[PDB]
């Protein structure tokens, strides 16, 4: 709304903020792990820019999804460890490869699937340091005084999710699986199964806090503060 | 919700703003280009600018209309300051649907697809 | 009826900290800019910043970024001037300002101001009364006196029962002030004149009857 | 990065008269500059804003005018409560205050009013001894007091109030610091009103 001249930057001007990241709901069966994609730092050849590459990869236990802000590697591309919160800020966030998976040949990986996102912007931001690529002179006239020095146009958005309910679970109800799409009707070769999950609706942290000293009156120091978050599964199946 | 008086701008009041654009979803199957509408400077007691609708082949490239209509922001807004950056030194133009349903043979849109 | 109220006589031993209030009344602080000013003895006026009470904006002239760390609370309608290590030059006059940005009128209204002086003592003053000796008059015109000498820090006020009140000179450490009344022989020594003199640092009052 | 060059530092002139200061800036200021009247013990009083826009309540005997680099700054019928400091400023990019200008009424005729005063019997008893000569309504400034113990000792202190309204008249106190002052003591004024020194003396 209100981000008037001049502007007077500093050194460090970093802030502690936080937000709720884009709600993702998604499963996948197959017999082969899952491909996934997300950008990297590639080799290529001007401006000091990093190249990017389109990496494919196996999607692991434990790797993040994307958050709003793409499916990048955060530790390589953001050298500041400061543009996206902790979390995936030396992490890489991974986007299910769903075209690859669902073209391949024999279609061992996707036997069956279901994938519910949203997301909107919730607030506008601008980043600090110095702006890589200059705004060209052709799309604005050229201040003076205290709008001499442009600003950054460096802008980023926050995502948020908007709201969960139970209506829209993917979970707790059966999934029969009668006729694939692809040529593999389900068949587990090699007597494994591969099951992806995403569930970003049960994402509570609770909040723990210990009392380190006992007094009649509260004190900030005499507290520590911890947060946990946990996860629970419950697999069924059937076979033939 | 708060506007009051007195108040009168200097020479430069620029701000450096942003802001999500109007969520657009559409597909156009055809064997003939689009054609799509824009309005333009067209050919007085006021000193505004005349208006004249056109139409024109919508290239790939070109910017979609995003809530500010579809218009050449390069010849009607001369300041290059009253829209963002990435169209207010393009044309936004929206798909005439009207037109390319009322072409005789239908070569433009044999199926199409919106959500705005 | 726009005031802006501000804190006065604030004396620091170099070189410690010290923060200015200016908490104004009769509009709200979070609309309009509050800058602060600099004016040192027998010099200009220098802008040291400005602050944008709505969120924290900072604008310093590029001199006073080092140690002028200037904030400003909505809650309480105050607006913040800290100057950290203070010097012997740090010691001068302090003003408090308004401007508006949406009508732009180089700063609307000033305080009344505040004086800051950095040394290493404070002490009370001492009052001596100015009467003539044998004394001619001739039936028109009786001068009277009182001196107040060594006292620190400033002010001191005299006030009497066209009176000139001079300047305190500082020198040796110390500081030195006079008043001169001027009242016909009907009056002295008929009716009493009493120099009244008041020093806020050392919470005195002293009342000299001539 | 804006300088603000203002001239002269001082002015004069007789009551109902015309003065004028000039401020030229290092660069283009687009006609944003403003002029402040201060006086001491109070706040700075905006005058003009905009070059050659009065603020409500102000006189329109004050005035403005320029553009680009050069400007300047007229009061016309001056007054005796226009004695004050009147600053120019630019308010294009950031702040910056001009060096100033002192205003003063000229007069004429003024002599000073001197009387002298002994050291208390207080004084005397706390072990120092302070001589003061009260010099009253003068104009001008410059006044040259010399202190002579006969025949002629010569730790002096000058005083010198600023210009008051009413009477555009100055004031200064001279006070001789001195202990076990055991010789008998007495001061002389040159000033311009006469052609010998007005001595006030006791013994």
């Amino acid at each position: 709304t209100s981000n008037r001249y001049p502007a007077q930057p500093g050194s460090d001007n970093r802030e502690c903020l936080s937000m709720d990241y884009k709600q993702t709901q998604l499963c996948l069966i197959g017999c082969k792990p899952p491909t996934g994609e997300h950008w990297g730092k590639g080799v290529a050849s001007a401006t000091d820019c990093p190249p990017l590459e389109l990496f494919n990869s196996i999607i692991e236990d434990g790797d993040m999804v994307d958050t709003g802000f793409g499916c990048m590697d955060f530790g390589t591309l953001q050298a500041n460890k400061s543009d996206v919160p902790i979390d995936i800020c030396n992490s890489t966030c991974k986007y299910p490869d769903y075209l690859k998976m669902a073209s391949e040949p024999y279609g061992d990986s996707l036997f069956f699937f279901l994938r519910r996102e949203q997301m909107f912007v919730r607030h506008f931001f601008n980043r600090a340091g110095k702006l890589g690529e200059a705004v060209p002179d052709d799309l604005y006239i050229k201040g003076s005084g205290n709008t001499a020095v442009i600003q950054s146009s460096a802008f980023f958005p926050t995502p948020s999710g908007s709201i969960v309910t139970s209506e829209s679970q993917l979970f707790n109800k059966p999934y029969w699986l009668q006729r694939a799409q692809g040529h593999n009707n389900g068949i587990c070769w090699g007597n494994q199964l591969f099951v992806t999950v995403v569930d970003t609706t049960r994402s509570t942290n609770m909040t723990l806090c210990t009392e380190v000293t006992k007094e009649g009156t509260y004190k900030n120091d005499n507290f520590k503060e911890y947060v946990r978050h946990v996860e629970e599964y419950d697999l069924q199946f059937v076979f033939q | 919700t708060s506007n009051r008086y007195p108040a009168q701008p200097g020479s430069d009041n620029r701000e450096c703003l942003s802001m999500d654009y109007k969520q657009t979803q559409l597909c156009l199957i055809g064997c003939k280009p689009p054609t799509g509408e824009h309005w333009g400077k067209g050919v007085a007691a006021t000193d505004c600018p005349p208006l004249e609708l056109f139409n024109s082949i919508i290239e790939d490239g070109d910017m979609v209309d995003t809530g500010f209509g579809c218009m050449d922001f390069g010849t009607l807004q001369a300041n290059k300051s009253d829209v963002p950056i990435d169209i207010c030194n393009s044309t936004c133009k929206y798909p005439d649907y009207l037109k390319m349903a009322s072409e005789p043979y239908g070569d433009s849109l044999f199926f199409f697809l919106r959500r705005e | 009826e726009v005031q802006l109220q501000q804190s006065g006589a604030e004396l620091v031993r170099p070189g410690a900290l010290v923060k200015l209030s200016c908490k104004a009344s009769g509009f709200n602080i979070k609309d309009y800019y509050m800058h602060w000013v600099k004016q040192r003895p027998e010099q200009g006026l220098e802008w040291i910043g400005w602050i944008d009470p709505e969120n924290g904006k900072t604008i310093y002239d590029p001199r006073f970024r080092g140690k002028a760390s200037i904030t400003a609370d909505t809650s309480s309608n105050t607006a913040y001037l800290q100057l950290s290590s203070l010097t012997s030059e740090d010691a001068a006059v302090y003003y408090c300002a308004t401007s508006n940005y949406r009508y732009d009128r180089s700063f609307d209204y000033w305080g009344q101001g505040t004086t800051l002086t950095v040394s290493a003592k404070t002490t009370p003053p001492s009052v001596y009364p100015l009467a003539p000796g044998c004394g001619d008059t001739t039936g028109s015109s009786v001068t009277s006196g009182c001196l107040v000498k060594g006292y620190f820090p400033e002010p001191v006020t005299v006030t009497w029962n066209s009176v000139h009140t001079f300047p305190a000179l500082l020198q040796s450490g110390l500081y030195t002030m006079s008043s001169s009344v001027t009242v016909p022989s009907s009056t002295w020594p008929s009716q009493t004149v009493t120099c009244s003199v008041a020093h806020p640092a050392s919470s005195t009052t002293v009342d000299k009857k001539l | 990065d804006i300088q603000m060059t203002q001239s002269p530092s001082s002015l004069f002139a007789s009551l109902g008269g015309k003065v004028t200061i000039t401020c030229k800036a290092s660069q283009d200021i687009n006609k944003y500059i403003a002029w402040f009247q201060h006086k001491p013990g109070k706040g700075p009083r905006l005058l003009i804003h905009y070059t050659f826009t009065l603020q409500p309540g102000i006189p329109s005997r004050f005035s403005g005018s320029g553009s680009g680099r050069d400007y300047s700054f007229s009061i016309s019928n001056l007054e005796p409560e226009d004695i004050a400091t009147y600053y120019c400023l630019q308010y294009h990019n950031l702040y910056t205050f001009g060096g100033g200008t002192k205003l003063e009424i000229k007069r004429a005729d003024a002599a000073p009013t001197v009387s002298i005063f002994p050291p208390s019997s207080e004084q005397l008893t706390s072990g120092g001894a302070s001589v003061v000569c009260f010099l009253n309504n003068f104009y001008p400034k410059d006044i040259n007091v010399k202190w002579k113990i006969d025949g002629s000792e010569r730790g002096v202190l000058n005083s010198w109030t600023d210009q008051d309204s009413k009477d555009s008249t100055y004031s200064m106190s001279s006070t001789l610091t001195l202990t076990k002052d055991e010789y008998e003591r007495h001061c002389e004024a040159t000033h311009k009103t006469s052609t010998s020194p007005i001595v006030k003396s006791f013994n």
